[PDB]
RNA sequence: GCCCGGAUAGCUCAGUCGGUAGAGCAGGGGAUUGAAAAUCCCCGUGUCCUUGGUUCGAUUCCGAGUCCGGGCACCA
RNA sequence: GCUGACUGGGGCCUGUAGAGCACUGAUAGGGCUAGGGGGCCCACCAGCCUACCAAACCCUGUCAAACUCCGAAGGGUCCCAGGUGGAGCCUGGGAGUGAGGGCGCGAGCGAUAACGUCCGCGUCCGAGCGCGGGAACAACCGAGACCGCCAGCUAAGGCCCCCAAGUCUGGGCUAAGUGGUAAAGGAUGUGGCGCCGCGAAGACAGCCAGGAUGUUGGCUUAGAAGCAGCCAUCAUUUAAAGAGUGCGUAAUAGCUCACUGGUCGAGUGGCGCCGCGCCGAAAAUGAUCGGGGCUUAAGCCCAGCGCCGAAGCUGCGGGUCUGG
RNA sequence: UCGCCUCCUAAAAGGUAACGGAGGCGCCCAAAGGUCCCCUCAGGCGGGACGGAAAUCCGCCGGAGAGCGCAAGGGUAGAAG
RNA sequence: UCGAUCAACGGAUAAAAGUUACCCCGGGGAUAACAGGCUGAUCUCCCCCGAGCGUCCACAGCGGCGGGGAGGUUUGGCACCUCGAUGUCGGCUCGUCGCAUCCUGGGGCUGAAGAAGGUCCCAAGGGUUGGGCUGUUCGCCCAUUAAAGCGGCACGCGAGCU
RNA sequence: AAUCCCCCGUGCCCAUAGCGGCGUGGAACCACCCGUUCCCAUUCCGAACACGGAAGUGAAACGCGCCAGCGCCGAUGGUACUGGGCGGGCGACCGCCUGGGAGAGUAGGUCGGUGCGGGGGA
């Protein structure tokens, strides 16, 4: 689905989505990009959701990279009020200016409409790139 | 083929400043310099479109000297995601380690049309003396099969100067 | 295999001898010869000095080193120096190491 | 169990840290440190007891050393 | 309307080592017998409930949407 | 009886924000490789291929309250100075309190719900439901009310009328009554900055003008001879029409475009950015930005100058306590 | 659920709540105690009868990832093993 | 020096469980059940995207996976006025409003020949039946109908009735 | 005697002293080395520790150099965050002032420095 196997701990605390995305950001796989304007947690589900959306788009062809991941649990109760924390029931914090998804071997013109298609899938706005000097070398 | 700029120096003249301004704070250093300058951002940007850390920049600037820059680093601030600064790098005779674009030369030249291409790099980091610095790299090797991993010395070396390697690692493949 | 036996028992005996704070009258012994030394720490400094070198003696090594503590003590209470410990160093107190600090009482002593 | 909760507990805090800085005056057995392991190792004039906590010996004041892979060490200077 | 299950030749029901679906019970033929029944052999048809996905590949892994079985919530 | 909060200098303590991946774990893409998933040649040890399994390892790329190779701002404490304050310390007498709340910041729980809940640091209400602004309103802004005054200056907020003071001066924006409101998402609204393609070898708009050959294309067919259909979409002859984009359809007749000449005559089409706006936009008694009303403003952004404005500050007089 | 220990929450002093997230104790040891002396791990690769992923042996590499009676933390081979 | 799961672990007694719709007093809106309020997970309705089904396909009619909202009619969360009292479901009577429209009026599109439908837009003037069953609200059913609309008003309305 | 250089001790800074490669040293120091009678040793072994030695060797170790492949250190500039002061946003969050200011990374650096004492040369 996307998920951990192997986890230290089942729960953890919310935190902020203060700041911008400190890493990822800058192209390193492709040829196009689509980049987060604003903070989320992005769900396994609404992953998924883009993922496929794009190789519908096109051929069962092209390449997808991702390169988020939801590693991050999720917590919800029942319908009770209060006894203890849980349940189930995954995220990934996505802050602005990251680089998820990220397509390559593919005409502009396809990575971009699919892109396109990719990012409503999301519950943030979003901006497509192409590719740099300035994404450098490494 | 051949590209300059321009640049200008600084003291004080906070960078939020400058950078309203349409300019665009950087540095100038190598072993036997650091000094502060500024750059015009929309002009900055025409040239390094195409430089991009991989031709020489010579600058221009007052004095007038013109001096012979590598770009070393660039900054640019993630949400924005355009350059915030930048790091000139001053050449002098002493070999200096950099990245060499690379020409993926053939047909896919044997399982033809075809598996599939795969690039692993588009660059190259090597040790050259400033004088002769080999402004690409033809790599074709026609064995060019699928499955291989081609390592590092098995490319071209334009005539000047040996890699910064590392000998063995991953340049491109087909399956 | 790193920081030898040697150099553990080395550090082992030092340690203990340093923390008590007194005089250190340290040791050391080649196969050939045998040295003694009398050193003030936190000053990191020697003060009384006495070898088989410098003292050209031969002939038996343990009697010979006898002699580098009588040498020591009589060198050493001249300067006021009594009470000291005796370092040992990484030699098993024993023998010729044994000898030089038996030597080194008839002067300060404790050892 | 699960759910209910099977969560719940602590402990008292230890009230654990350096008690005397650095050019402080002290006298014989004041305690200097309050540590769980070796953190800082005794120094000139200074104890350490079973519990690993650190003292004064003497009358004086307190001096920090950073002995870099020695570990830091506590020292106190007499003029007691 | 809600959370969970089941669809497999002709009917009944298997089938987690992801990697070539078999056993019965029908049906046809054989051995058996005086002829059958029983019993033993042997036989074939599921494009294996549609559709997106993973995977080189899914009836065998995932998630919905259906035709149909289980447990669920009007109000004082 | 100078030691106080606060402040300056100096030392020491720390492991948060940020960041990092060296540890513990998670983790995307690729490479190289143990064991095998066994395709199998075995059914002798063999045994090779892996677009599946895979440790470690290299490369790229990330994530963490209970990870840290790192690590600020600040915070604590001690020394030395300033600091005479309804400050500080010591002994003793009298209490009351031990339901707190809002808001800001930092966390947890909760649903990145609650005028939710639980801690931390601040504040204010409590007890300042006294005063001014916010239409009205404990805790938002302003400000700490001893008494009096038909005097002055200001704070916040205001200066078209209700309503005290500008229908004040300059520059730009908006045509929705936006202002006076609510998102994804949308859109030749409108104004600026920019970049890219085409264009007086005369482009974009129109208009005048050509409207393929072998050939039905081989396929398929009563026929598709592009348009009821799956396609060798290939040789040619041209300044120049795809065996044909669509209406047509008794398959063909008739028809249009692409793609070209030509007429004219200066811009045209694409993208990105910022400002203001527009759609998205459905609730229950009678409506409304507090109201009237406002459109080069009485709205929004920029610069300015006056003024109005409180129990704050001043001026004058008085009261009481404390000090001298 | 109620006392005790470890970690996080805990906002880099101490301290700090919740029917917040996770685990442990109610023992044990006459040696697992005192001292003196000596010794140094785990792991990996290579070699070696029965010996196999591992018994024991030999080589090299291995600053601590092992050990420290039991949870976790801190500490620790210049020993606390 | 010993006897403590005095473990509800600062340990009332050496010695102790239940029931009350037969109940009582003192208090509390410090605290539940009703209604309101905040909230809006859940619920109802829109909207974005647009795999796909629809012979072909402009989405005629559908619409996966995901995304953003509106409303405040549900089930809840919270515990804010009210416990020196805000009478609770349903019916009856009497209405009034909202519009997310059931009918009638006017429209666009259609996979609209006509007639008859489908879908969406405008529109709140008026209308919106009678019965069997059950306390029922709802719902099912009979017979009709232009239609047999969904909500709010303390789940409107007990100093109006039952 | 000071000064310098080499060795031997022994401190200190705590990797800029480390790993790896290379080279170099025996007169003197030092080590390995000769032996196991004696003191003393090995859960077996003079391996180690110990003694009595002095024929040989700088092979190992140690010391001293030189190489930047690794390791270690590491600016300046710019950001992040932030004391204090202000704004903006339904929210999540964001911006301005003033003061402090990393981490990663880039440039470079580095094959140590040094105190006391001896022994020997100066
Ligand atoms: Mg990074
Ligand atoms: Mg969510
Ligand atoms: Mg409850
Ligand atoms: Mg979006
Ligand atoms: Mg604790
Ligand atoms: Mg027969
Ligand atoms: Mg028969
Ligand atoms: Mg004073
Ligand atoms: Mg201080
Ligand atoms: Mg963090
Ligand atoms: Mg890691
Ligand atoms: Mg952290
Ligand atoms: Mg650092
Ligand atoms: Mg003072
Ligand atoms: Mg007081
Ligand atoms: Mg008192
Ligand atoms: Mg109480
Ligand atoms: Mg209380
Ligand atoms: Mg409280
Ligand atoms: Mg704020
Ligand atoms: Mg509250
Ligand atoms: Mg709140
Ligand atoms: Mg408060
Ligand atoms: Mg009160
Ligand atoms: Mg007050
Ligand atoms: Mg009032
Ligand atoms: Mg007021
Ligand atoms: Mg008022
Ligand atoms: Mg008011
Ligand atoms: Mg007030
Ligand atoms: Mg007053
Ligand atoms: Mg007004
Ligand atoms: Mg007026
Ligand atoms: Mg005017
Ligand atoms: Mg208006
Ligand atoms: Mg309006
Ligand atoms: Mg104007
Ligand atoms: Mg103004
Ligand atoms: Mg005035
Ligand atoms: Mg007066
Ligand atoms: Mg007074
Ligand atoms: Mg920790
Ligand atoms: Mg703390
Ligand atoms: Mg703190
Ligand atoms: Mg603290
Ligand atoms: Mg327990
Ligand atoms: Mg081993
Ligand atoms: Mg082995
Ligand atoms: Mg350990
Ligand atoms: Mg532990
Ligand atoms: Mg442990
Ligand atoms: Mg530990
Ligand atoms: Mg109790
Ligand atoms: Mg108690
Ligand atoms: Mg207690
Ligand atoms: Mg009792
Ligand atoms: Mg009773
Ligand atoms: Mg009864
Ligand atoms: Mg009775
Ligand atoms: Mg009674
Ligand atoms: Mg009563
Ligand atoms: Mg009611
Ligand atoms: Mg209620
Ligand atoms: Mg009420
Ligand atoms: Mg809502
Ligand atoms: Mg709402
Ligand atoms: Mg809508
Ligand atoms: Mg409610
Ligand atoms: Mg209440
Ligand atoms: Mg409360
Ligand atoms: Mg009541
Ligand atoms: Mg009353
Ligand atoms: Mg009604
Ligand atoms: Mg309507
Ligand atoms: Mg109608
Ligand atoms: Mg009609
Ligand atoms: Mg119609
Ligand atoms: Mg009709
Ligand atoms: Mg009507
Ligand atoms: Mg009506
Ligand atoms: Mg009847
Ligand atoms: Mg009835
Ligand atoms: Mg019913
Ligand atoms: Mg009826
Ligand atoms: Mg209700
Ligand atoms: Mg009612
Ligand atoms: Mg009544
Ligand atoms: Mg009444
Ligand atoms: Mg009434
Ligand atoms: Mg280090
Ligand atoms: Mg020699
Ligand atoms: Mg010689
Ligand atoms: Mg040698
Ligand atoms: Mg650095
Ligand atoms: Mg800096
Ligand atoms: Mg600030
Ligand atoms: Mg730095
Ligand atoms: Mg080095
Ligand atoms: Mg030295
Ligand atoms: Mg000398």
């Amino acid at each position: 689905m996307l998920m951990p196997r192997r986890m230290k701990y089942r729960k953890q605390q919310r935190g902020r989505l203060k700041g911008a995305t400190k890493g990822g950001d800058y192209v390193a796989f492709g040829d196009y990009g689509l980049v987060a304007l604003e903070p989320a947690w992005i769900t396994a589900q609404q992953i998924e959701a883009a993922r496929v959306a794009m190789v519908r788009h096109f051929r069962r062809g092209g390449k997808i990279f991702i390169r988020i991941f939801p590693d991050k649990p999720y917590t919800k109760k029942p319908l009770e009020v209060r006894m203890g924390k849980g349940k189930g029931n995954y995220v990934a914090v996505v802050k602005p200016g990251r680089v998820m998804f990220e397509v390559a071997g593919v005409t502009e013109e396809q990575a971009m409409e699919a892109l396109r298609i990719a990012g409503h899938k999301l519950p943030i706005k979003t901006k497509i790139v192409r590719r740099d000097a300035y994404d450098e070398a490494q | 083929m051949e590209y300059r700029l321009k640049a200008y120096y600084r003291e004080g003249e906070k960078p939020s400043a400058l950078r309203r301004a349409g300019k665009l704070p950087g540095v100038m250093y190598n072993r036997h310099l650091n000094r502060k300058v500024y750059v015009d951002l929309v002009e900055f940007d025409k040239v390094f479109r195409q430089a991009s850390i991989h031709h020489v920049i010579v600058l221009e600037l007052p004095d007038g000297q013109s001096l012979p820059t590598l770009v070393r680093q660039v900054n640019l601030d993630k949400r924005r995601r355009r350059p915030e600064h930048v790091d000139f790098f001053v050449l002098s005779d002493e070999p200096v380690e950099m990245y060499v674009p690379l020409r993926f030369v053939g047909t896919p030249a044997g399982v033809r049309a075809g598996g599939v291409l795969q690039e692993i790099h588009r660059d190259i980091l090597v040790k050259v003396s400033p004088r002769n610095i080999p402004e690409f790299i033809e790599v074709d090797v026609s064995g060019l099969e699928i499955g291989d991993s081609l390592h590092a010395s098995d490319l071209k070396l334009p005539p000047g100067v040996e890699l910064a390697v590392s000998p063995e690692e991953t340049i491109a493949a087909v399956v | 295999a790193r920081l030898t036996a040697y150099e553990r028992r080395k550090f082992r005996v030092r340690n203990r001898i340093k923390r008590t704070g007194r005089l250190r009258l340290s040791v050391f012994r080649s196969l050939k010869h045998i040295y003694a030394q009398i050193i003030d720490d936190e000053k990191g400094v020697t003060l009384v000095s006495a070898s088989s070198l410098a003292l050209k003696l031969k002939g038996n090594k343990t009697e010979v080193a006898r002699q580098v503590g009588r040498a020591l003590a009589e060198k050493a209470l001249a300067l006021g120096i009594k009470q000291v410990a005796f370092d040992r160093g990484p030699y098993k107190y024993h023998g010729r190491v044994k000898a030089l600090a038996e030597g080194a009482r008839e002067g300060g002593l404790e050892f | 169990a699960l759910a209910s909760t099977r969560n719940g507990r602590d402990s008292q805090a230890k009230r654990l840290g350096v008690k005397r800085y650095e050019g402080q005056v002290v006298r014989a057995g004041n305690i200097l440190v309050r540590q769980r392991g070796t953190r800082f190792k005794p120094g000139k004039n200074v104890g350490m007891g079973r519990d690993f906590t650190l003292f004064a010996l003497v009358d004086g004041v307190v001096e920090f050393q950073d002995r870099g892979r020695l570990g830091r060490y506590v020292h106190v200077r007499p003029l007691a």
